[PDB]
């Protein structure tokens, strides 16, 4: 009986932890996973806009070609 | 000099245990302050069973009591008889059990259980002939129940060769605190059958009763509740308080009272209880002691058999109409006692009566019809149990589904056993 006291007792420890250890882990996927997210939406569209001004440099560079002649 | 360890654990049991003491300290004339004053050399023949003796002759009783909250202990220090209890003897956490047996038996109660064991170590080195314990306790709650439980299943381990009473509250949803009453109360019956010699039976459904249908007390309150408790304590100790030849010791008590080791699940009843001046016969002592409405335990005797019982008769009056009446009930009732056991009901007289009364008598019977205090038990537990219904408190505290199916089947063989002898 003894025994069964200190198997109880130390489950109880188990559980708590694993419960401590799996909100922990969850969380910091989570907010890793978010983060990611989060930057390549950034990225994407601040790559559009610098191909807006890509194209806007290849139209200014067409406007001195037909000035040329 | 036999001396008894007394022991209250939790709300109930240090209630019902404080109002104990002050009602046994009344009888043998000790004060508050712990100096006797009496006048009868009878009250002090067998004070040493339940006080020790200290310096500047005062008596200090031989109790410890433990709680997982200091509340109720703090109430009892501040009460009537608070300051005769001695100081190291109030063990006390802070955390609480919750009403939760887990906590009481694995978790809260584990930290706490070996600085009890200390007080009761200290208590039992300076006893020339320890008796043996007993315990005040409810089985509803976490505190007495759970941690209660795990003190007898030690204090067994460390005096296996003592024996061991309890004063078990029953829990009723007529009086109940929580829905998990039942889970507690089951899990402890089954340590109570395998570790206890004698545990008399207290149900707040009949106290309950008893105050509403008898006393005419449209609301019973906890301290009405437990002045019944009070004077039922007072009585099944009478032959262990004063002088006697019946049932004198714990051990004399048990061999006496049951029959087989499981079975000694006991019915106690009171008589008089008047809701006041009139003189009560011999005879109405006896009826009403038989009585169902004067039993404790909720239980009709009429649905089982005697194995034993015990009767104690208070105050000064005729030993002969005593016999004689003691005599007629179970001529006149045979068919309620087994013809296996013959002469199972014995009878001792006390010439002290208990405070406010001239004649009083105290039934402590070992009935079949017990089993209907566990089936009720079962029924409530089961109905919960089925569906699995407020585990979570327990499971949060380690223990499995598993811990209370062994329960469950545990008291159900109880109820078998019960009706096996009742039909032999
Ligand atoms: N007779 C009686 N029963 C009580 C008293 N206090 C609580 N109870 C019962 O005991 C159960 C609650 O247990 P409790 O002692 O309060 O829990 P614990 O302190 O953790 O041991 C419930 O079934 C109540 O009906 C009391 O003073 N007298
Ligand atoms: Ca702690
Ligand atoms: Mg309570």
């Amino acid at each position: 009986k003894r025994e069964h006291e200190r198997e109880v007792i130390q489950k109880a420890i188990e559980e708590n932890n694993n419960f401590i250890k799996m909100a922990k882990e969850k969380l910091a996927q989570k907010m890793e996973s978010n983060k990611e997210n989060r930057e390549a939406h950034l990225a994407a569209m601040l790559e559009r806009l610098q191909e807006k001004d890509k194209h806007a440099e290849e139209v200014r560079k067409n406007k001195e070609l037909k000035e040329e002649a | 000099m036999r001396e008894i360890v007394h022991i209250q654990a939790g709300q109930c049991g240090n209630q019902i245990g404080a109002k104990f003491w002050e009602v046994i300290s009344d009888e043998h004339g000790i004060d508050p302050t712990g100096s006797y004053h009496g006048d009868s050399d009878l009250q002090l023949e067998r004070i040493n069973v339940y006080y020790n003796e200290a310096t500047g002759n005062k008596y200090v009783p031989r109790a410890i009591l433990v709680d997982l909250e200091p509340g109720t202990m703090d109430s009892v220090r501040s009460g009537p008889f608070g300051q005769i209890f001695r100081p190291d003897n109030f063990v006390f956490g802070q955390s609480g059990a919750g009403n939760n047996w887990a906590k009481g038996h694995y978790t809260e109660g584990a930290e706490l259980v070996d600085s009890v064991l200390d007080v009761v170590r200290k208590e039992s080195e300076s006893c020339d002939c320890l008796q043996g314990f007993q315990l005040t306790h409810s089985l509803g709650g976490g505190t007495g129940s759970g941690m209660g439980t795990l003190l007898i299943s030690k204090i067994r381990e460390e005096y296996p060769d003592r024996i061991m009473n309890t004063f078990s509250v029953m829990p009723s949803p007529k009086v109940s605190d929580t829905v998990v009453e039942p889970y507690n109360a089951t899990l402890s019956v089954h340590q109570l059958v395998e570790n206890t010699d004698e545990t008399y039976c207290i149900d707040n459904e009949a106290l309950y009763d008893i105050c509403f249908r008898t006393l005419k007390l449209t609301t019973p309150t906890y301290g009405d509740l437990n002045h019944l408790v009070s004077a039922t304590m007072s009585g099944v100790t009478t032959c262990l308080r004063f002088p006697g030849q019946l049932n004198a010791d714990l051990r004399k008590l048990a061999v006496n009272m049951v029959p087989f080791p499981r079975l000694h699940f006991f019915m106690p009843g009171f008589a008089p209880l008047t809701s006041q001046y009139r003189a009560l016969t011999v005879p109405e002592l006896t009826q009403q002691m038989f009585d169902s409405k004067n039993m404790m335990a909720a239980c009709d005797p009429r649905h089982g058999r005697y194995l034993t019982v015990a009767a104690i008769f208070r105050g000064r009056m005729s030993m002969k109409e005593v016999d004689e009446q003691m005599l007629n009930v179970q001529n006149k009732n045979s068919s309620y006692f087994v013809e296996w056991i013959p002469n199972n009901v014995k009878t001792a007289v006390c010439d002290i009566p208990p405070r406010g009364l001239k004649m009083s008598a105290t039934f402590i019977g070992n009935s079949t019809a017990i089993q209907e205090l566990f089936k009720r038990i079962s029924e409530q537990f089961t109905a919960m149990f089925r569906r699995k219904a407020f585990l979570h408190w327990y499971t949060g505290e380690g223990m499995d589904e598993m811990e209370f199916t062994e329960a469950e089947s545990n008291m159900n063989d109880l109820v078998s056993e019960y009706q096996q002898y009742q039909d032999a």
